[PDB]
């Protein structure tokens, strides 16, 4: 069964940006990107972090799934960055706040869609594909 | 007033049961009072001004670690173990947490929450006390009780 992480233009993976403060939830999405076949391009820790790591590989990263709370840079204001740097940008909130308001503002800022924690790797990934569609 | 016992202990309990997948974590007795070991913080910001705090004790830290992350860790000592440990329980912290300020829409405010800390080794973290105190203790299958405290500043 095709996985998901492949370009099927190329046969080359997508490459995933992971940005939360928790190494325990870095590590539960590494895991259901990688079994689906995407590449983890880099992991950020906080919001000043994933904007650096951002502009570093910024052509190449396909997908960014970003949490909210974080020290130094929340969430939020990292999304606005990075959609401020690159109007072209794809990214999914995954975080504990669920707020029905902050989901329209975040995708009003931008993000492509939102994921309500705790996680499970099928929903995570019905919702990385929808913001594949052409 | 801001009505938050129910949507406490309905997060709480919601999110132990989501996460930790062993059957029967049972909500104890909830009582004005209390609980070394571990402790997780995550503030209440906003208009309510407080704070949620989850002890345990470190055997019980690590089972809860183990379960989460589905392999075995013995040694909170060990430099790696102690790190992902840590980390899983502040994520858990700030789950029930962000649930929790989330069945706030339910008021005409603002609830916010800070990232989490996280106290071991610590004193039986006397986060002192002013303010409408609540620990709700959820006992594991086994005699491993988790307490999820809440304390909001009127
Ligand atoms: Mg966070």
């Amino acid at each position: 069964s095709k996985p998901r992480g492949i370009n099927y233009d190329t046969g080359i993976p997508f490459n995933v940006l992971i940005v939360d403060d928790s190494v325990f939830t870095v590590k539960q999405l590494t895991q259901i990107f990688t079994s689906e076949g995407f590449n983890i391009i880099d992991t950020a820790a906080d919001g000043e972090e994933a904007v650096i790591k951002y502009k570093n590989h910024y052509p190449n990263i396909d997908i960014v799934t970003l949490d909210i709370t974080m020290p130094k840079m929340d969430g939020i204001t990292c999304l606005s960055n990075i959609m401020e740097f690159d109007k072209n940008a794809r990214v999914i909130m995954i975080s504990a706040l669920g707020k029905e308001q902050l989901v329209k503002d975040c995708l009003i800022k931008g993000a492509k869609t939102f994921i309500v924690k705790p996680l499970d790797r099928a929903k995570v990934l019905q919702r990385v594909m929808s913001v594949f569609v052409k | 007033r801001i009505d938050y016992i129910e949507p406490f202990l309905d997060a709480a309990s919601s999110v132990l049961r989501d996460m930790l997948l062993v059957e029967n974590i049972e909500m104890g007795k909830p009582g004005l009072k209390s609980i070394k070991g571990v402790s997780v913080i995550v503030g209440l910001a906003g208009s309510v001004e407080g704070s949620i705090i989850i002890d345990m004790d470190i055997e019980t830290a690590l089972f809860v670690a183990s379960k989460l992350n589905f392999e075995e860790y013995d040694d909170f000592d060990d430099e790696e173990t102690k790190e992902m440990v840590a980390a899983t329980l502040t994520e858990v912290g700030n789950i029930i947490a962000g649930n929790f300020v989330t069945t706030l829409h339910a008021k005409g405010f603002v609830f916010d929450i800070t990232p989490p800390a996280f106290i071991y080794g610590e004193n039986m973290k006397i986060s002192n006390k002013g303010s409408e105190a609540l620990i709700v203790p959820f006992s594991l299958p086994d005699g491993k009780i988790i307490e999820v405290n809440i304390a909001i500043r009127e």
